[PDB]
Protein backbone atom coordinates (compact mmCIF):
# COMPACT_ATOMS: atom_id res chain seq x y z
CA UNK A 1 0.00 0.00 0.00
CA UNK A 2 1.22 3.49 -0.96
CA UNK A 3 1.04 6.14 1.83
CA UNK A 4 1.22 9.77 1.11
CA UNK A 5 2.70 11.94 3.86
CA UNK A 6 2.52 15.80 4.16
CA UNK A 7 5.46 18.03 3.06
CA UNK B 1 -20.07 7.19 8.53
CA UNK B 2 -20.96 4.98 6.59
CA UNK B 3 -17.57 6.03 4.98
CA UNK B 4 -16.13 4.55 8.16
CA UNK B 5 -15.14 0.85 7.92
CA UNK B 6 -14.08 -0.36 11.38
CA UNK B 7 -12.68 -3.78 10.38
CA UNK B 8 -10.67 -3.51 7.21
CA UNK B 9 -7.03 -3.51 6.33
CA UNK B 10 -5.36 -1.19 3.76
CA UNK B 11 -5.30 -4.14 1.33
CA UNK B 12 -9.04 -4.84 1.91
CA UNK B 13 -9.77 -1.12 1.42
CA UNK B 14 -7.85 -1.22 -1.88
CA UNK B 15 -9.84 -4.19 -3.02
CA UNK B 16 -13.11 -2.47 -2.14
CA UNK B 17 -12.24 0.87 -3.76
CA UNK B 18 -10.99 -0.86 -6.92
CA UNK B 19 -14.02 -3.13 -7.34
CA UNK B 20 -16.96 -1.16 -5.98
CA UNK B 21 -15.62 2.42 -6.09
CA UNK B 22 -15.05 5.04 -8.82
CA UNK B 23 -12.39 7.76 -9.00
CA UNK B 24 -13.10 10.11 -6.01
CA UNK B 25 -14.39 7.19 -3.82
CA UNK B 26 -12.92 7.09 -0.34
CA UNK B 27 -13.29 5.53 3.13
CA UNK B 28 -11.73 5.77 6.56
CA UNK B 29 -10.38 2.71 8.36
CA UNK B 30 -8.25 1.78 11.39
CA UNK B 31 -4.55 2.19 10.90
CA UNK B 32 -2.27 -0.95 10.90
CA UNK B 33 0.93 1.04 11.55
CA UNK B 34 -0.60 3.17 14.30
CA UNK B 35 -2.96 0.91 16.38
CA UNK B 36 -6.02 2.81 17.67
CA UNK B 37 -5.71 5.46 14.88
CA UNK B 38 -7.33 6.04 11.47
CA UNK B 39 -6.34 6.26 7.84
CA UNK B 40 -8.10 7.59 4.74
CA UNK B 41 -8.01 5.42 1.62
CA UNK B 42 -8.80 7.48 -1.45
CA UNK B 43 -9.20 6.33 -5.08
CA UNK B 44 -7.88 8.60 -7.80
CA UNK B 45 -6.90 7.65 -11.35
CA UNK B 46 -7.83 3.98 -10.90
CA UNK B 47 -5.41 3.59 -7.96
CA UNK B 48 -5.65 4.00 -4.16
CA UNK B 49 -3.75 6.59 -2.04
CA UNK B 50 -3.57 6.17 1.76
CA UNK B 51 -3.25 9.10 4.12
CA UNK B 52 -2.91 8.88 7.92
CA UNK B 53 -5.12 10.81 10.29
CA UNK B 54 -3.49 12.01 13.47
CA UNK B 55 -5.40 11.87 16.74
CA UNK B 56 -3.54 13.88 19.37
CA UNK B 57 -6.24 13.42 22.07
CA UNK B 58 -6.87 17.17 21.74
CA UNK B 59 -7.82 17.19 18.00
CA UNK B 60 -7.60 15.29 14.70
CA UNK B 61 -5.75 16.51 11.68
CA UNK B 62 -3.74 15.12 8.78
CA UNK B 63 -0.38 15.75 10.50
CA UNK B 64 -0.87 19.30 9.25
CA UNK B 65 -3.68 21.59 8.11
CA UNK B 66 -6.90 22.54 9.97
CA UNK B 67 -7.59 20.95 13.40
CA UNK B 68 -10.91 19.17 14.16
CA UNK B 69 -12.66 17.92 17.27
CA UNK B 70 -13.98 14.68 15.59
CA UNK B 71 -13.09 12.41 12.73
CA UNK B 72 -16.46 13.05 11.13
CA UNK B 73 -15.84 16.85 11.15
CA UNK B 74 -12.45 16.24 9.48
CA UNK B 75 -14.04 14.15 6.76
CA UNK B 76 -16.85 16.66 6.25
CA UNK B 77 -14.40 19.53 5.98
CA UNK B 78 -12.33 17.88 3.22
CA UNK B 79 -15.51 16.73 1.39
CA UNK B 80 -16.75 20.33 1.42
CA UNK B 81 -13.46 22.12 0.68
CA UNK B 82 -12.16 20.62 -2.53
CA UNK B 83 -8.49 21.01 -3.49
CA UNK B 84 -7.07 21.26 0.03
CA UNK B 85 -5.11 18.00 -0.35
CA UNK B 86 -2.61 17.90 -3.20
CA UNK B 87 0.38 16.11 -4.59
CA UNK B 88 3.42 18.42 -4.64
CA UNK B 89 3.04 18.39 -8.43
CA UNK B 90 0.13 19.28 -8.36
CA UNK B 91 -3.07 17.25 -8.80
CA UNK B 92 -5.65 17.28 -6.12
CA UNK B 93 -6.55 14.31 -3.85
CA UNK B 94 -10.34 14.67 -3.60
CA UNK B 95 -12.71 13.07 -1.13
CA UNK B 96 -15.73 12.95 -3.39
CA UNK B 97 -17.80 9.88 -2.80
CA UNK B 98 -17.94 8.02 0.46
CA UNK B 99 -17.77 4.29 -0.06
CA UNK B 100 -20.50 2.89 2.27
CA UNK C 1 -3.80 23.37 1.45
CA UNK C 2 -1.51 20.51 2.36
CA UNK C 3 0.94 18.95 -0.19
CA UNK C 4 1.73 15.24 0.02
CA UNK C 5 4.52 12.96 -1.30
CA UNK C 6 4.85 9.15 -1.21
Amino acid sequence: VIYFVPL
Amino acid sequence: RRWFHPNITGVEAENLLLTRGVDGSFLARPSKSNPGDFTLSVRRNGAVTHIKIQNTGDYYDLYGGEKFATLAELVQYYMEHHGQLKEKNGDVIELKYPLN
